[PDB]
């Protein structure tokens, strides 16, 4: 019993996109179907619903007249045609199976893994990667913290490693945040004080969309 | 249209014919849906429990006109029993009857919600319909539904003589009319009840013609939809069409038995007034 | 539209305890004797998972340690005893009136010992300064509880503009939280001030944790 969404990606504002959802391991025509979306850092928002033979079609007021739900029962497929897209439409879009309970109600029991739709004007931009060495005034502690600032890239994701992945235990890689149309992230690595700068620490940043990989060695200021 | 009913002395009720047909249609649409596959037969408990809740809800709305209903019953008892000036009294009937019809209209949006909830449930059940082979769908559900819910009603109709019943009522109205034309407040009361009885009679004949027509159609159609298979789309069309025939038949049967009792209750009052007038000479 | 309000917004519990989550609907979610309230569980980067549908009906495959109660407008999700698998986000959802709405969510988190944040300040890198940029980064690592206030001060005075913050979720191994705070100025502005400070106020101290540097020292 599986649901798999496809068709997600980066759409320019005012643009259009069609999402698909392939159902397997069950009789697709035996169920109502729906689309639920989750904006980054928010809770789920029900978008639309279609009954088994499409007799009932419902829309959230936020998408009515812009979005169209449809199903192709012989093909086990659910569709969502989205138009005049806005930044507020940026979300993870989930396909969900709806069960009609004989007490007279619908409930969502199976969900797909989701497909991300990013509505933005930004173009593919490789990040600027900066090494962050400590302040010059050594406090003399058991450990030292180094950092890496990854600035102004689009779209997500970026892959940040330390010493090409051989340093992982004292790492904090922070979630990416928007710096007006472009993303920014940071990471810190914490090690035994006496091992740095003697045993060298390098930040490596891969941005697959721009096909780049840069290395930044942390150096004493 | 709205039908007012006075089955017994002191009781008054009403039926909105369109709502009754509508509720009846989605009841039988719901039963056809669950009886198509052996696997979903056991769902009759839930379907029965949901229809009971729809009906109890619709009745709670009807009961909100109960004080306006009872105020009309008091006026009717005064009209039918002129024992301890008709035109000044006839206004009390009209206004209170209009206040009752007006109360029912003011609850239109409330009744419509319940009907639409039954339409939702019925349609959603109808949508769960599936075949093992979409080109060779079984009709065992159509046959079972008919045998268990409709056949008994088809027999009760064929047993009773509706055409005779109508003529016995026609004979009461004609015997009442020649006696009426012997007047030399009571004659005006007899004139009103007789008029109300001719109106009831015309509704009884109207529904009797629907019963007879729908009984024949159902007996003919049922033969064609059973003991064979249909392609899915054809089976779904057949289920929707049969349910419309069942709803129109069950509504007219229901209204006929209620109006039949309404006619004979009003006759008892007509006979008592005629008997009082004949005694006084 | 039916508004669902979850209480509390966040709840911290230990393994084996009872977690009770409340959901309150603005209108009744009753539909002919049934309360159309669903409860979902969601883990980071995973879809929601149905736990309960008929305000009270536990989904097949959902452990008996999960139960739902309530009717009309007041609903409760109970997890007893809490297990490692249960730390997640919980959402209530109504299917009585369209639009079908969800609550804001309650985060079920694991209780651990209080931990003061380890604060580190980083001046801009020489490479960023050449490009005309000046980002001052402050890391606040491995603290508990989640609640933390970060304030930047330039030459002893508070600075709110130019600050971007990022927070990690509860660490899967030590159950602590971390934060990164970045103050971005231009090189032109950065070279017009002497001291840069990030201050952290956290449950573990009444006094703030201060980390500073003087430009060129």
């Amino acid at each position: 019993v599986k649901l798999v969404e496809s068709g997600g990606g980066v759409v320019q504002p005012g643009g259009s996109r069609k999402l698909s959802c392939a159902a397997s391991g069950f009789t697709f025509s035996d169920y109502g179907m729906a689309w639920v979306r989750q904006a980054p850092g928010k809770g789920p928002e029900w978008v639309t619903f279609i009954s088994n033979m499409a007799y009932s079609i419902y829309y959230a007021d936020t998408v009515t007249g812009r979005f169209t739900i449809s199903r192709e029962n012989a093909k086990n497929t659910l569709h969502l045609e989205m138009s005049s897209l806005r930044s507020e439409d940026t979300a993870m879009y989930y396909c969900t199976r709806a069960i009609f309970d004989y007490a007279g109600y619908w409930y969502f029991d199976v969900w797909g893994a989701g497909t991300t739709v990013t509505v933005s004007s930004a173009k593919t931009t490789a990040p600027s990667v900066y090494p962050l060495a400590p302040v010059c005034g050594d406090t003399t502690g058991s450990s030292v913290t180094l950092g890496c600032l990854v600035k102004g890239y689009f779209p997500e994701p970026v892959t940040l490693t330390w010493n090409s992945g051989s340093l992982s235990s004292g790492v904090h890689t922070f979630p990416a945040v928007l710096q007006s149309d472009l993303y920014t992230l940071s990471s810190s690595v914490t090690v035994t004080s006496s091992t740095w700068p003697s045993q060298s620490i390098t930040c490596n940043v891969a941005h697959p969309a721009s096909s780049t990989k840069v290395d930044k060695k942390i150096e004493p200021r | 249209s709205i039908d007012i009913l006075q089955e017994k002395e002191g009781h008054l009720d009403f039926v909105i014919i369109p709502h009754y047909t509508f509720l009846e249609y989605y009841k039988h649409l719901s039963y056809n849906s669950i009886y198509h596959k052996s696997s979903t037969y056991g769902k009759y408990i839930a379907v029965d429990a949901f229809i009971k809740k729809i009906n109890e809800a619709y009745d709670k709305v009807k009961s909100k006109c109960n004080d306006i209903k009872n105020d009309l019953i008091k006026t009717i008892k005064k009209l039918e029993h002129p024992y301890d000036a008709f035109k000044k009294m006839f206004d009390e009937y009209n206004t209170k009857k209009n206040k009752f019809i007006n109360c029912i209209k003011n609850h239109e949006n409330d009744f419509n919600k319940i009907c639409n909830d039954m339409k939702n449930y019925g349609t959603n059940l109808f949508e769960q319909l599936s075949c093992y082979n979409n080109n060779f769908c079984n009709t065992n559900g159509i046959r079972y539904h008919y045998d268990e819910y409709i056949h008994k009603l088809i027999l009760a109709v064929k047993s009773k003589n509706l055409n005779k019943d109508l003529n016995d009522m026609k004979n009461i109205l004609q015997q009442s009319e020649k006696l009426l034309n012997n007047l030399e407040i009571y004659i005006d009361t007899i004139k009103f009840i007789h008029k109300e009885m001719k109106h009831i009679f015309n509704r009884i004949e109207y529904h009797t013609k629907i019963i007879n027509d729908k009984t024949k159609i159902i007996q003919d159609k049922i033969k064609l939809n059973i003991w064979r298979t249909f392609q899915k789309d054809e089976l779904l069309k057949k289920i929707l069409d049969m349910s419309k025939e069942y709803a129109l038949f069950i509504t007219s049967d229901h209204l006929r038995q209620m109006l039949y009792n309404t006619f004979y209750s009003k006759e008892k009052h007509l006979n008592n007034i005629f008997h009082h007038l004949i005694y006084v000479l | 539209d039916i508004v669902l309000t979850q209480s509390p917004a966040s709840l911290a519990v230990s393994l084996g305890q009872r977690a009770t989550i409340s959901c309150r609907a603005s209108e009744s979610v009753e539909y002919y004797g049934t309360s159309l309230m669903q409860w979902f569980q969601q883990k980071p980067g995973q879809p929601p998972r149905l736990l309960i549908h008929g305000a009270s009906n536990v989904q097949s495959g959902v452990p008996a340690r999960f139960s739902g109660s309530g009717s009309g407008t007041d609903f409760s999700l109970n997890i007893h005893p809490v297990e490692e698998d249960d730390f997640a986000m919980y959402f209530c959802q109504q299917s009585t009136k369209v639009p079908w709405t969800f609550g804001g969510g309650t985060k079920l988190e694991i209780k651990r010992a209080d931990a003061a944040p380890t604060v580190s300040i980083f001046p801009p890198s020489s490479e960023q300064l050449t490009s005309g940029g000046a980002s001052v980064v402050c890391f606040l690592n491995n603290f508990y509880p989640k609640d933390i206030n970060v304030k930047w001060k330039i030459d002893g005075s508070e600075r709110q503009n130019g600050v971007l913050n990022s927070w990690t979720d509860q660490d899967s191994k030590d159950s602590t939280y971390s934060m990164s705070s970045t103050l971005t100025l231009t090189k032109d502005e950065y070279e017009r001030h002497n001291s840069y400070t990030c201050e952290a106020t956290h449950k573990t101290s009444t006094s703030p944790i201060v980390k500073s540097f003087n430009r060129n020292e």
